[PDB]
């Protein structure tokens, strides 16, 4: 069959902040970071991008822990802006994508 | 994407889905499975992709199977809305919380069908009993329509692609067809993970922009199988 996709462990004990850096470090982060380039560059309206970013503080606060908090842990642990991490991770709503 | 439900000769719910995106040759990298932990015990498994942290595939042991294909419907100022001012949650978060609160199958079908969503999807739950099956066609605010299996009436599966049950396929994407042609031919007393492995890799169920194909059934969860396509 078909190689199966790789296997890993998140501990929802862990604080949201560090649940996902186990499997991160697996990864060559520079490659999670390309992906996003290819994706975003290719989608995203301005207009959405400056939003996202004049909102940030507030998609932070009304969007439901632990999933904003565990977005922010992966996306200083790569050295990302939140607002980009935040739109791949509301790609879905924003249906630019 | 292709969401399938359906129900053996023996009573067993098994659960298979296709998730399809451009992108394949970044995304197929990240692609994982995770299973998710409390208190050194599996809470349910989910696929995404590393870097996102809700989940359009997933199982929660013993009690039911979840996978969400997309609805095109709406604008996008009603996206906006329903996530700014109506305080609606993300359509993959709400599988998640599912998969990790809800106590059994019913309980996740109501969670699935009633909880407010930024943007429409359709819901595919499998759960562990006889007849446990359901395509939930979702709006913003609740279910647009609940379509559960009836294997006495001879409907032991649903397929669900990105398309209203209740309304003819396009013909410019039909893979609803090939689906159920496949599973016509397979049958009942066959059907299996591994048919059902089989018949999601029929083309164009199993098309250019395929990523990935999980095959689960939450009765049986330690086969929870996902298969990166063509890498
Ligand atoms: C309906 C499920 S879908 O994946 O096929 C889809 C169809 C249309 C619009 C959005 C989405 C969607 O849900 N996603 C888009 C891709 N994605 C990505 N996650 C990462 C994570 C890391 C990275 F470097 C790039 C990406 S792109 C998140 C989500 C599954
Ligand atoms: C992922 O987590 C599971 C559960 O915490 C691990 O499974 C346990 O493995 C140990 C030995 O490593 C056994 O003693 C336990 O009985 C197992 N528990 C269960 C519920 O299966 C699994 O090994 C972990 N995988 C990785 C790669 O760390
Ligand atoms: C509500 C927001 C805008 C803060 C965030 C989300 C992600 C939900 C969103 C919601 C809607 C949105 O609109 C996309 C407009 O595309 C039209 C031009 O092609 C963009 C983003
Ligand atoms: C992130 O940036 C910091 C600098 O503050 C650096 O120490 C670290 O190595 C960087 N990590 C990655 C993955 O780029
Ligand atoms: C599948 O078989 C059932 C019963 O024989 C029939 O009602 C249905 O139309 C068939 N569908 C296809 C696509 O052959
Ligand atoms: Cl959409
Ligand atoms: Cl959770
Ligand atoms: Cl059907």
């Amino acid at each position: 069959s078909p190689p199966a996709a790789p296997r890993f462990n998140v501990s929802l004990d862990s604080v949201p902040e560090l649940r996902w850096l186990p499997v991160l470090r697996h990864y060559d982060l520079d490659l999670v970071r390309a992906a996003m380039a290819q994706v975003i560059g290719d989608r995203v309206p301005k207009w959405v991008h400056v939003l996202i970013g004049k909102v940030v503080l507030e998609l932070e606060r009304f969007l439901p822990q632990p999933f904003t908090g565990e977005i922010r842990g992966m996306c200083d642990f790569m050295n990302l802006s939140l607002a980009d991490c935040l739109l791949v991770n509301l790609a879905y709503e924003s249906s630019v994508f | 994407c292709t969401s399938i439900v359906a129900q053996d000769s023996r009573g067993h719910i098994y659960h298979g889905r296709n998730l399809d995106y451009p992108f394949g040759n970044v995304l197929r990298k990240l692609t994982v499975d995770v299973q998710f932990l409390k208190n050194g015990q599996i809470a349910f498994t989910g696929t995404t992709f590393i870097g996102y942290v809700g989940l359009w595939t997933g199982q929660s042991p013993h009690k039911f199977t979840v996978s969400g294909d997309e609805r095109d419907k709406g604008w996008w100022w009603e996206n906006a809305i329903a996530a700014l001012f109506r305080r609606h949650i993300p359509v993959s978060w709400l599988i998640r919380a599912t998969l990790s609160e809800s106590e059994n199958f019913e309980a996740a079908v109501g969670k699935l069908a009633k909880t407010p969503l930024i943007a429409d999807v359709y819901y595919i739950v499998g759960g562990t009993s006889p007849r446990e099956g359901v395509v939930i066609t979702r709006n913003r605010d609740g279910p647009a329509d609940i379509w559960p299996l009836d294997p006495l009436n001879g409907a032991w599966f649903r397929v669900e692609t990105n398309y209203d049950h209740w309304k003819p396929a396009p013909k410019e994407d039909d893979r609803r067809t090939s689906a159920i042609k496949a599973l016509n031919a397979t049958g009942q007393a066959n059907l299996s993970l591994e048919a059902l492995f089989q018949i999601l890799s029929v083309v164009p169920v199993y098309n250019n922009f395929t990523i990935y194909t999980t095959v689960m059934s939450a009765g049986s969860p330690d086969k929870y199988m996902t298969r990166i396509r063509n890498p």
